[PDB]
């Protein structure tokens, strides 16, 4: 599974580019008779457009009673939008290999999600003096009206 | 109860219509003329320059018979063209 | 080496473009604030502008409601550019332009 | 105005939003949306797109019936808008079905240029903002806007080598100009490109 | 749960056809009462899961047509029958029960080539698994060419009939032994997954019009091999009137004297449809063979005097009779949502359907005109209808007085006044300046 | 529903009203007026 | 005038102004596109992608309603590009080039039967030069034509044209519908024979319209025992005939 | 691409050679709008 860096799930609130994300998985190991938490060093998760954008390594992060639970730390998805997949490929020669893959779209920035001019320090000339011809403009109006010729 | 329905339900009077469908395309026509030409009327009494009340007081009882006679048009050709009410 | 461990690959993001300091706009705006004030004060001790021919017979109650529209279509701009939709901002243009209009043509035929 | 589909370029991709004219397609979900709630009729929206460039037809017959009886009288108006109702040129783009930019933009064209020759041969301030707002209008349906915007100078340009000036022309070309070029700017599509 | 053990059955008869799309199965019995006490009530015994697929239960006594009350209930299940006169301590009374499942068997080599003739495997109870001690039994399947058991009590066909009896005394509740059997069928197969009716009543057209949706899918043999297109041309070429497993062309039996047809599919029309004699022919677009969609749409408009009568106690209260099912001859609908619109004006008065349904709803959807508030929509919803089974008229009494009648013009007229007083102020307004 | 030579003979007889009607016009405006 | 302008006016407009796109009019009705799309939208999953030359995009997505690579609004040359290389490279080529952006179906326009005239097989020179400029080394455009520099789609072709993904893609099958395998076609006007069509080893047909003019396959999962699609082919279908000599297959070093 | 001569008059009837005649005729009072029609054409 993964998820926004503040655990809201995709379907809440679908990804962007530049937008916190976190991904998990849990590996069992089989032995005869029941199931244990698989303990290993060398798993790789990798999100791709049609070549590897992010490989990392999964490190373990909490356990359980039949699996063991990896998960990436906190990466940043990049800034180029499009149809991304998540995959996670274990394939040990000598285990069985496991494949886990999903296929989500990273949207691009909406025009609601921008700076505002009042955040920027280098806007905020162009805003006053839009207020300014604004309230000059309104009083030359009442000036011109009220006064005559 | 099912069985007192189904036994009331074969009661001699059928469903008759009030206006036939097939002379449903004729009234229509008819009622188009009309709805054309007391309407036409209305609009033109506005801009005669006589009193606002004048003007109003035909204006109302030329629109409360284009609009009556419109509704019927309006049915007649809805029901004419394929798409019932 | 082609099945076993790979090296790991992070996305390189560009470095967002910079914004001037913020002492150096702040002198800027102050400049506008001082430029705006000397042009009302050019208007009201010019001899321009003088506030006299003041209608206050019944054409008065015009005159404000001329005033209403106009400073109110800037108070709509105002809310819309703090996050307002636009739907809500289309409506409230219909609902204060509709007396509005009749208000203001009202008092330009009685200000000659 | 956000929409980003994946069911188009797979990896890649299309953003739409930057790469895409929204003024045939508001249009039709205003009329649907109007239709739907103002009067009773809850048309499909395929019968709103297969049926708009005939609805359109004759708002582009008034169009040019307004558009000539500037340039000479009524009756050639009139005469003009019977021609163009069902002259092949336009029918051949206009057919129930086609429903691409043309359809909506042969129609704006015609009623940008009619405001535009009302505000050259009156002055008026208004005319020339009604001229200005039609033409963002098309600058937002068809990627052809740049007819306009190198015709309207070109007029002015020659009333100017003729030795025509009058003060009516700078305020009707000051107007548009002023307006329009900032109303075109606000289209994602058509962003900074009049300026460089 | 455990009924009381106070039947003794000296026959069972069950026959089981094979022949279509569904099971139909039949229960001749001779019951017998033991306990002594008079009793008015019957169990009979469903599985499970063909407990969950039951598409019509009816009992009804041998002598006549009397048909007994029967229902269902509401980890074998049960239904209840119920007698008119409680039987004495000892009686005989003979019965026959009546069921239908929308189960069928499943392709037994599941991938078969475009003409090889398909197999089916279908499994259930040999010995009678009833509610009480039975004292004699039997058991026949029919309506296949050629029968076969599957790991085999065993059966002697008689001609296409496969009849084994175990008719010593079998204790109740013999639910121990499982019957696999595999069958010969050459038919299309064919399930409607969803069905979405609506039928719109105007009193003003005075014309009942019938819009179907049909989600269907052939669920009989895959195709081996893909699907070859020179395959199918070469069947066509020499293959006259061979029976197959896919579905070529559909048969839809409409209400007598209907008008107006049209076939409609999701991308367009179809132009491959054929009206005659209260009948429709339709093609697909595609020969749906096994483990394929098709969602279409069938309409048609009828005359609103053979479906509306009018009572005669107040001349402003009408009835109508509107059939449940119209479709193809031998089909299976997994749902079933049966809407009728009435007039923006009308008031549902009573209802009735003769088959349970599952939900009963009304509400009002608004339609071309309609600008006061919509026409009133009541949806049932069914679950396991079957084709020639699932007959019956659903009732709706209403009320429809003349004031509304009268009213859609009233509305429109409203409507045009409003705007033509609204033409006339903004008209008659000085705003020059 | 409609056919198509009717929908023919229907476009055809519009606009030669429609043409019928404007010459009419620009006659009655061109004799009654300077 | 006036009136013979409005009777030349009709004329046109229903002359040649009206005529339909999708359905495509001794002078019955062709509606292939419609029943292949639909076919795709009812009988495939619903992510699938499917991979077809620039021109159809727009109406493989809005009426089959499933995942394309290009439209008709071609913004990306090079995908275009990609997307040409792989309807004329060798069928080992086209299976990598296309699994790999994650393609399921392939879908192609033949109009040999009945004359269209506008089929995929008319436009294949431009698939060839578009992914010329990209690849030059790969995809010539001198080694489709003849000897002489003739496009020929006869028995004379090249054997470059031949082993190409959209010929066997195209002409599978064709050569067994008339009997005699004298199947002649109809836009380029050449006989062709069964022996004329290689097999297909990568590829399966998962439909063709009813005047075989969409034809659409489907790309086959990998060797689960993990070897080549075309040895399997080979042993499936050259069976009747194997070499059952012992001698040592003179591999390289087991890493 | 260009295109053929008789396309000009496939498209438009009768109104081919009027539009030069008037062309002209708005060539011989020249107002100001005329001027606008004259570089349309
Ligand atoms: C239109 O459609 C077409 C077709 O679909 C699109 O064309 C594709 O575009 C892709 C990207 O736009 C492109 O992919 C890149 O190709 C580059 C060219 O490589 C070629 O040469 C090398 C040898 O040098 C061959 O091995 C290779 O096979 C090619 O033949 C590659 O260099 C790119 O690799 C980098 O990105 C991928 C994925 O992002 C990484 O896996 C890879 O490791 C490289 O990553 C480095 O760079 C990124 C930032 O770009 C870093 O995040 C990362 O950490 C690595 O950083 C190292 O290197 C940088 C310097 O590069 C250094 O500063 C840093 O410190 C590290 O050392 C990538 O593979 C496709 O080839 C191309 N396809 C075709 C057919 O043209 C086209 O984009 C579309 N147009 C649009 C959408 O507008
Ligand atoms: C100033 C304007 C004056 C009028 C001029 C123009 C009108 C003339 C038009 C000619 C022919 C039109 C009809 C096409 C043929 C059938 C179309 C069809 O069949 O399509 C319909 C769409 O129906 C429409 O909306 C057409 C509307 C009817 C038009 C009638 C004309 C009167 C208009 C006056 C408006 C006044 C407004 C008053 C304000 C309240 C789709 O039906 P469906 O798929 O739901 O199937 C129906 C089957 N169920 C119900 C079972 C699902
Ligand atoms: C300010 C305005 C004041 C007055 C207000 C009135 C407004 C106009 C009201 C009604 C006029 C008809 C409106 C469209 C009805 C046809 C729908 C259709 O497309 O029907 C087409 C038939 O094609 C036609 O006959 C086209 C001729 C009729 C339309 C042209 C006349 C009016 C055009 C101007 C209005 C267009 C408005 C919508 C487009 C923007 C079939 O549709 P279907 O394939 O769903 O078959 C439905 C039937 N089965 C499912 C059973 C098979
Ligand atoms: C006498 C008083 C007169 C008052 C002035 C009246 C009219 C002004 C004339 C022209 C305005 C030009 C500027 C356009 C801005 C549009 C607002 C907007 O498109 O919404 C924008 C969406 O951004 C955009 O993508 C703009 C892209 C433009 C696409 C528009 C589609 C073209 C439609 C053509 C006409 C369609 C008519 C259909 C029926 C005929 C914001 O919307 P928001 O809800 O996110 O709020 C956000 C509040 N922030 C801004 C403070 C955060
Ligand atoms: C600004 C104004 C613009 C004016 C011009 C605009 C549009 C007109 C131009 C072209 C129209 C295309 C014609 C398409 C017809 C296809 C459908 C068809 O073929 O209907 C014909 C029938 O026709 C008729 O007899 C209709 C005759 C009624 C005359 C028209 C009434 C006036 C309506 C206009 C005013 C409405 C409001 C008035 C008050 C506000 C076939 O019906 P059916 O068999 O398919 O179904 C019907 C099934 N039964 C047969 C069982 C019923
Ligand atoms: C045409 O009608 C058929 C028959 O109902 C529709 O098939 C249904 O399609 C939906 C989505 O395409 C299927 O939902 C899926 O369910 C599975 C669980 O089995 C789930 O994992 C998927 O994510 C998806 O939600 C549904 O199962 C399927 N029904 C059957 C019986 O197969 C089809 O969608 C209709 N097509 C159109 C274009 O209307
Ligand atoms: C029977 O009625 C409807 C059948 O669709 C269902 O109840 C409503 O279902 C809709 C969803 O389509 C909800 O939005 C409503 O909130 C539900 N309740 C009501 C009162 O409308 C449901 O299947 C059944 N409702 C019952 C048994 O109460
Ligand atoms: C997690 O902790 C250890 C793992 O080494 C072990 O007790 C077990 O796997 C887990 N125990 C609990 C209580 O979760
Ligand atoms: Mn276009």
């Amino acid at each position: 599974v993964h998820s926004h860096a503040d655990g809201t799930s995709y379907d809440e609130e679908p990804y962007k580019i530049k937008d916190k994300v976190i991904y998990s998985v849990g590996f069992s190991e089989w032995n005869g008779e029941e199931w244990l938490p698989h303990i290993a060093d060398d798993i790789q998760f990798e999100l791709r457009q049609v070549d590897p954008y992010y490989r990392l390594t999964l490190s373990p992060s909490g356990n359980d009673s039949e699996t063991q639970y990896y998960t990436t730390g906190e990466f940043i998805l990049p800034d180029r939008h499009g149809v991304f997949t998540f995959l996670t490929d274990y394939r040990k020669i000598g285990l069985s290999f496991t494949t886990d893959k999903d296929v989500k779209a990273i949207r691009h920035l909406a025009n609601d999600e921008y700076p505002r001019s009042w955040e920027i320090s280098n806007s905020w000339v162009y805003i006053s003096a839009i207020c300014g011809v604004i309230v000059a403009w309104i009083f030359f109006v009442v000036s011109f009206v009220t006064t005559s010729s | 109860t099912y069985e007192q329905l189904y036994k009331e339900f074969h009661s001699s009077k059928s469903f008759q219509p009030f206006i036939h469908l097939d002379t449903q395309p004729k009234f229509a026509i008819c009622g188009l003329i009309v709805t054309l030409a007391v309407l036409s009327s209305a609009l033109f009494a506005v801009g005669s320059k006589s009193s606002y009340i004048k003007k109003l007081f035909f204006y109302t009882i030329l629109s409360v018979i284009g609009s009556l006679f419109a509704g019927l048009t309006t049915v007649f050709a809805s029901n004419s063209f394929g798409v019932y009410v | 080496d082609k099945f076993g461990i790979k090296p790991e690959i992070h996305h390189i993001f560009h470095a967002e473009p910079k914004r001037v300091a913020k002492p150096i706009a702040v002198i800027f705006v102050l400049i506008i604030f001082i430029t705006i004030l000397s042009l009302i004060v050019t208007w009201l001790n010019s001899c321009a502008a003088a506030f006299n021919n003041i209608p206050t017979g019944v054409t008065a109650v015009y005159f404000l409601g001329f005033i209403a529209t106009i400073v109110g279509f800037e108070v709509i701009f105002a809310r819309y550019y703090l996050g307002t939709s636009i739907f809500e901002t289309l409506f409230s243009s219909l609902y204060l332009g509709a007396p509005g209009l009749l208000t203001s043509t009202k008092f330009l035929r009685s200000f000659g | 105005l956000n929409w980003f589909d994946d069911r188009t370029w797979y990896p890649l991709g299309r953003v739409t939003g930057g790469t895409l004219y929204p003024g045939l397609m508001t249009t039709s979900a205003f009329i649907w949306h109007a239709l739907r709630n103002w009067l009773g009729l809850p048309i499909d929206i395929r019968n709103v797109c297969v049926l708009f460039a005939p609805l359109f037809s004759g708002v582009t017959a008034w169009a040019t019936y307004e558009f000539t009886k500037e340039i000479k009288d009524a009756s050639a108006g009139l005469l003009a808008a019977g021609f163009i109702a069902i002259v092949p040129g336009y029918i051949s783009r206009s057919v129930a079905g086609s429903y691409d930019n043309e359809a909506i933009a042969i129609t704006l064209l015609m009623v940008t240029f009619m405001f535009w020759i009302k505000a050259q041969k009156t002055g008026s301030i208004m005319h020339a903002t009604c001229a200005a707002l039609f033409y963002f209008y098309m600058v937002s349906a068809w990627g052809g806007y740049v007819f306009i915007t190198n015709l309207i100078p070109l007029h002015v340009f020659l009333l100017i080598l003729m030795g025509r000036y009058s003060s009516k022309l700078y305020s009707a070309y000051t107007t548009w100009y002023a307006i329009g070029t900032v109303a075109s700017m606000q289209i994602p599509f058509v962003g900074f490109l009049p300026i460089r | 749960y455990e009924p009381p053990a106070t039947w003794e059955n000296v026959d069972y008869k069950r026959t089981i056809d094979v022949s279509n799309a569904y099971i139909s199965e039949t229960i001749e019995i001779t019951i017998k009462n033991i306990a002594s006490e008079p009793a008015t009530e019957y169990f009979t015994a469903f599985e499970s899961g063909i407990f969950s697929k039951v598409s019509f239960f009816s009992a009804y006594f041998t002598n006549e047509a009397t048909f007994l009350n029967s229902q269902l209930l509401a980890e074998i299940r049960y239904g209840i029958i119920q007698f008119p006169n409680a039987i004495s301590p000892q009686e005989e009374v003979s019965l026959v029960i009546k069921s239908f499942y929308n189960t069928v068997g499943i392709p037994y080599p599941e991938h078969v080539g475009m003409s090889e003739e398909q197999h089916l495997l279908w499994e259930t109870n040999r010995l009678p698994l009833s509610a009480y001690d039975t004292k004699k039994a039997s058991f026949t399947l029919i309506g296949s060419s050629s029968f076969e058991e599957y790991h085999p009590l065993l059966g002697k066909a008689n001609g296409n009939s496969f009849e084994f009896g175990p008719w010593e005394d079998i204790p109740r509740f013999s639910s121990n032994e499982t019957l696999a059997i595999v069958y010969s069928h050459n038919a299309p197969l064919n399930q409607v997954v969803n069905l979405r009716r609506d039928i719109w009543l105007s009193h003003w057209a005075s014309t009942i019009q019938f819009e179907e949706y049909y989600e269907l899918t052939n669920k009989a043999a895959k195709l081996s091999k893909g699907f070859s297109r020179l395959e199918l041309m070469k069947q066509i070429q020499t293959q006259n009137m061979r029976q197959t497993h896919f579905v070529t062309v559909l048969d839809m039996l409409l209400p007598e004297g209907a008008t107006d047809h049209y076939f409609t599919d999701l991308v367009g029309l179809v132009s491959t449809s054929h009206a005659e004699r209260d009948h429709f022919f339709i093609r697909p677009r595609f020969p749906i063979f096994g483990g394929w969609n098709y969602n279409f749409t069938v309409g048609w408009t009828n005359k609103l005097s053979d479906f509306l009568h009018v009572s005669s106690g107040s001349d402003e209260k009408f009835v109508a009779s509107i059939p449940i099912l119209n479709g193809p001859p031998d089909t299976v609908y997994d749902n079933v949502e049966l809407s009728v619109f009435l007039p923006e004006g009308a008031e549902i008065f009573d209802i009735d359907s003769p088959v349970p349904f599952t939900n009963v709803s009304i509400e009002t959807q608004k339609s071309y005109f309609d600008l006061n508030k919509g026409h009133v929509k009541l949806t049932f919803s069914y679950r396991n209808l079957i084709s020639q089974v699932a007959n019956g008229q659903v009732l709706i009494k209403y009320d429809y007085p003349k004031s509304s009648f009268f009213k859609k013009p009233l509305s429109i007229a409203c409507y045009i006044f409003t705007a033509l007083m609204g033409v006339f102020v903004l008209k008659t307004l000085n705003m020059n300046v | 529903m409609i056919s198509d030579e009717q929908l023919n003979s229907l476009a055809i007889t519009f606009g030669i009203v429609m043409m019928t009607l404007i010459v009419i016009y620009h006659a009655v405006d061109s004799t009654m007026s300077p | 005038y006036l009136y013979l302008f409005v009777f030349h006016s009709t004329w046109v407009t229903r002359t040649a102004y009206s005529s339909p796109s999708v359905v495509l009019p001794k002078l019955a009705l062709i509606d292939d596109f419609r029943e292949a799309y639909y076919w795709l939208r009812m009988n495939s999953d619903e992510d699938s992608k499917v991979a077809a030359w620039w021109d159809y995009g727009y109406q493989i997505g809005g009426m089959a309603d499933r995942t394309t690579l290009v439209d008709n609004n071609t913004w990306n040359n090079t995908h275009i590009a990609i997307v040409g290389k792989a309807m004329a490279s060798p069928e080992e080529k086209s299976y990598e080039i296309l699994k790999e952006h994650d393609v399921d179906y392939v879908l192609v326009i033949f109009g040999g039967l009945i004359g269209f005239g506008g089929d995929d097989i008319n436009k294949f020179l431009w698939m060839i030069r578009i992914s010329e400029g990209i690849w030059p080394e790969e995809i010539k455009e001198r080694d489709f034509y003849t000897a002489e520099g003739e496009y020929r789609v006869d028995a004379r072709a090249s054997e470059t044209m031949r082993n190409s993904l959209l010929y066997k893609m195209s002409y599978k099958d064709f050569p067994q519908l008339f009997n005699g395998g004298q199947a002649t076609d109809r836009v380029r006007q050449q006989m062709i024979t069964p022996l004329d069509v290689p097999p297909l080893d990568y590829f399966d047909e998962v439909f063709t319209s009813e005047n075989w003019m969409v034809r659409i396959y489907q790309l086959k999962k990998d060797d689960a025992q993990g070897r080549t699609l075309r040895d399997v082919g080979e042993l499936t279908r050259s069976s009747t005939k194997t070499r059952r000599s012992i001698k040592r297959p003179e591999l390289g070093l087991r890493v | 691409q260009p295109v053929s001569w008789p396309a000009f008059f496939f498209d438009t009837h009768f109104l081919i050679w009027l539009f030069p005649a008037g062309v002209f005729l708005l060539f011989l009072d020249l107002k100001d709008e005329h001027v606008f029609v004259i570089a349309y054409s």
